């Protein structure tokens, strides 16, 4: 449940995300009709004093049965053109994104680890 | 005689006939799929059909941390750390899409719930997914792990120090002073240990269930 | 806020004499066969209960004197005996309370 | 709003209710017949029945000893429960306590009064209600029906 | 005093007679129910064929509870349990005497005790030959579908795969509410148990558990004519043309004891 605020971890090799910064990246909205952000929901993440779109891949909110509950909030950066900002993803990514409605093939291709 | 938790019905005004019908269906499914005996703290490997994948099964290994639900809707959760990420998956015992259930290591832990392991060190929660089954003795009690886990800094998900939780597997002394325990003990509610209004007797029910389960076999 | 005008007795009389505000009669009155006094169907007799309660105090008073001290509750069964009644073999190993009065007819 | 409630609110708190119930239970055991408010008497009736079961369980039971000590403030009663109350009720499987309605107190508050006692006691029998005899005309008419059937 | 006194059925009944009274009531209820078991053998009213626009009678059921259900696709659907108890036709109302648009039929279920009921209610039921029922409800039924009073109704009237509408009183929340009749539409039926007359209905039903509910065919435009392939007047166990299975399942429903579902 990526609600307002909700400090998050940038799982990407993008220069902004990869470079350490003293302020954590924050998520204070979601690209959805509802205000709550879950796995597969686009967001906009303020990183290194810049705003970049990111895709949620994990959350710490309890999930439905038969699904794994993550302990950290993980996101993947996506460019305006639609291609991922980063060329690789480190943290395991759930495979449910494929069937989820939306364009997730590009992100999944960049995901090395699947759980 | 190990009576699985789901067979025991919960108190209420629901007709007992529903449980009898539910048990019959549960017993029939048990013939199709064998449900091994396990307890919280045991490491299990469960085979389930993958909906996203086509004709490919999934096996997840983790220590059993919680048992919940009754009847056909009973579910169990097993926890593990994969790629350094703690993950908990809830499996419904009678779901048709669970192909097989394997108890890799049958054992018990100090507490009936292991949610505090999230606050414990990762090593206590890390388990090899590919670990082979360990020898077990059928006509014996499951091994009881008495190791006390070490906690992370004071901010925790729940106030395990409080007497109500009554966690016996936490090294509170290392992370909490005796004075801090006394503050937690302020919520003792000692009459609760002696309160007969919160006690539910299922001795007769448990005994009756055993014959019914065996009779179907 | 104070009343804008005095309330008339006629208006007041109707309010207090409305059936909802009147005292209702009771049909659950019963007679006590034992004492012949009145009682309610769901209420016990009191004239006979007066004998029972007072007799209990008299029995209890005898018990208190026999014990002679606090925290002296026996660990064995107790029995009450009245004048003209002699302990039986079954009464052995039981606290015996002796009452000067004869066995009451109601008490058995 | 008292829908689905299974516990009465008595005393100044939950602990007071236990202590007040504890005091009532201790008094009832000592005397075996106590008069109290109907609401309180009904609440404590269940506790008394369970106590007899603890006595039946056996003296050597550690839980019973702890339970008996806590509930009974006067320690002379602890032998009595295992050696007086428990032996008496061995044949009985339940219904150890008898509770009946008493006329309301004429103390200007009109509280509902009831008497709770332990069955099989040596105290004088309470004035229990007696059912109508079969010799009554209606019962005799039913007796004729029974004979025909 | 020559005044009215409060009385109850047990006031003048002796213990020996009281036990006999309890046994007699059970015997009387059993005898009455058995006598009404065979409607077709009780001068049944003429049977008419189905035609478009016909409306069948509904049933009254008790809310047993809810349980989870799995389908052959692996999806889990929560379902509610409804039990039809002692469902019998009581009073038929002619079309003219009730409403020119359609006739109505009164159906009652869940037999109740006779000790604390008015004499008028007992008198009506004595004529009908059945024990009193907890609730009386009125169902709009076309003339062709009219059924003679006293006909037993069973859960087999509905069939798996049919959508149904259930209406029941909402739970009362006290002064703040509730205790008002409400209806839920578009609930599918997954399975029916013939032995216990239990119908499995998709979704939730308003009201508390053990509460009587009214069951009638779905009135949505899509399901305008679903009775053509169902028992048109009703299902008659008396006919026994072909004994139905004890448990009826929908095709999509995954039956217990079936092989584990693999998403191949
Ligand atoms: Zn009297």
């Amino acid at each position: 449940a990526v609600q307002k605020m909700t400090r998050v971890r940038v799982v990407d090799n993008s220069a902004l995300g990869s470079t350490p910064y003293h302020r954590p990246p924050r998520c204070i909205h979601v690209y959805n009709k509802s205000g709550v952000g879950k796995v597969g929901d686009q967001i906009l993440l303020a990183i290194r004093g810049q705003k970049k779109k990111a895709l949620i891949v994990g959350h710490r909110m309890p999930g439905s049965r038969m699904t794994p509950k993550f302990d950290s909030n993980n996101v993947v950066l996506i460019e305006d053109n639609g291609n991922p900002v980063g060329t690789r993803i480190k943290i395991p990514i759930p495979t449910s994104l494929r069937r989820r409605e939306g364009e997730y093939s590009k992100v999944l291709a960049i995901a090395q680890n699947f759980v | 005689r190990f009576l699985s938790p789901e067979f025991i019905p919960p108190r209420g005004r629901t007709n007992p006939l529903k449980f009898k019908i539910e048990r019959k269906d549960m017993l029939d499914r048990r013939k199709v799929l064998p449900i091994p005996e396990f307890y919280v703290g045991s490491i299990l490997r469960v085979t389930t059909a993958d909906p996203y994948a086509s004709g490919k099964t999934s096996q997840f290994l983790g220590i059993c941390i919680k048992r919940s639900g009754n009847g056909l809707g009973a579910t169990f959760t097993l926890r593990n750390t994969i790629e350094g990420q703690g993950v908990e998956i809830c499996f419904e015992l009678y779901n048709p899409r669970i192909q097989e259930i394997q108890v890799v290591k049958l054992e018990k832990r100090l507490d009936d719930n292991l949610l505090y392991l999230r606050d414990a060190l990762p090593e206590y929660s890390t388990f090899d997914v590919n670990m082979k089954p360990v020898p077990q003795e059928a006509c014996q009690e499951v091994p009881v792990n008495k190791l006390k886990v070490k906690m992370k800094p004071k901010p925790w998900s729940k106030r395990w120090e409080r007497p109500n939780f009554n966690i016996k597997g936490i090294r509170f002394d290392l992370a909490l002073t005796e004075e801090q325990m006394k503050e937690a003990q302020k919520w003792n509610k000692p009459w609760i240990e002696f309160d007969m209004m919160r006690e539910y007797d299922t001795s007769k029910i448990e005994a009756a269930l055993w014959e019914e389960i065996e009779a179907s076999k | 806020a104070a009343p804008k005008n005095r309330r008339t007795i006629e208006v007041n009389r109707c309010r207090r004499r409305n059936p909802q505000k009147l005292i209702k009669i009771k049909n659950n009155i019963d007679i006590c066969p034992e004492c012949g006094h009145l009682k309610q169907k769901h209420v016990l007799c009191g004239y006979c209960y007066e004998k029972v309660r007072q007799e209990t105090t008299k029995i209890r008073q005898q018990i208190g004197a026999q014990e002679g001290g606090p925290f002296r509750a026996p660990s064995v069964e107790t029995m009450v005996l009245y004048t003209g009644e002699k302990p039986s073999e079954k009464d052995q190993g039981k606290r015996i309370v002796e009452r000067n009065i004869k066995r009451p007819s109601w008490f058995t | 709003i008292s829908h689905g409630r299974v516990y009465r609110r008595l005393g100044l708190g939950p602990e007071s209710r236990i202590h007040l119930l504890r005091n009532l239970l201790t008094g009832l055991v000592r005397h075996e017949r106590i008069e109290a408010t109907w609401a309180r008497a009904d609440e404590m009736r269940g506790y008394a029945e369970k106590l007899i079961d603890y006595g039946k369980l056996g003296d050597t039971n550690e839980r019973a000893m702890r339970m008996a000590d806590f509930w009974l403030t006067e320690k002379d009663l602890i032998p009595k429960l295992f050696k007086v109350l428990a032996p008496r009720f061995q044949g009985q499987n339940g219904n150890y306590t008898r509770m009946l309605q008493i006329p309301n107190r004429k103390e200007q508050d009109r509280a509902k009064m009831a008497v709770i006692e332990y069955k099989g006691n040596y105290l004088p029998p309470l004035p229990l209600p007696h059912r109508d005899s079969n010799l009554t005309l209606l019962n005799q008419l039913l007796l004729g029906l029974q004979q025909d059937l | 005093l020559h005044s009215k006194s409060s009385t109850w059925w047990d006031e003048h009944l002796s213990e020996e007679n009281l036990s006999f009274v309890k046994q007699l009531v059970s015997d009387e209820n059993k005898t009455q129910l058995t006598s009404k078991l065979n409607p077709l053998k009780d001068e049944p009213w003429p049977l008419h064929p189905w035609e478009p626009g016909s409306f069948r009678v509904g049933l009254i059921a008790l809310k047993l509870g809810m349980m989870p259900l799995w389908t052959k696709d692996g999806q889990k659907h929560a379902v509610t349990l409804l039990q039809v108890q002692d469902c019998h036709v009581l009073k038929y109302t002619p079309k003219e005497d009730h409403n020119g648009k359609i006739a109505a039929l009164t159906v009652g279920g869940k037999t109740v005790s006779r000790f604390y009921k008015p004499d008028s209610r007992l008198e009506f039921y004595r004529d009908l030959g059945l024990p009193p029922k907890q609730i009386h409800k009125i169902f709009h039924v076309t003339d062709n579908a009219v059924i003679k009073p006293g006909t037993p109704l069973y859960a087999a009237h509905f069939r798996p795969g049919q959508y149904v509408d259930v209406t029941a009183k909402t739970i009362g929340k006290g002064f703040q509410m509730g205790n008002q009749n409400r209806t839920v539409y578009g609930l599918k039926v997954w399975r029916v148990n013939t032995k216990h007359n239990i119908i499995y209905v998709n979704g939730s039903v308003p009201g508390h558990k053990n509460c009587l509910v009214k069951i009638k065919d779905s009135t949505l435009p899509a399901y305008k004519d679903s009775c053509k392939n169902l028992p048109f007047p009703t299902y008659f166990p008396d006919g026994d043309e072909e004994e139905l299975p004890e448990d009826l399942f929908d095709e999509s429903v995954w039956q217990p004891s079936e092989p584990s579902i693999t998403f191949a």
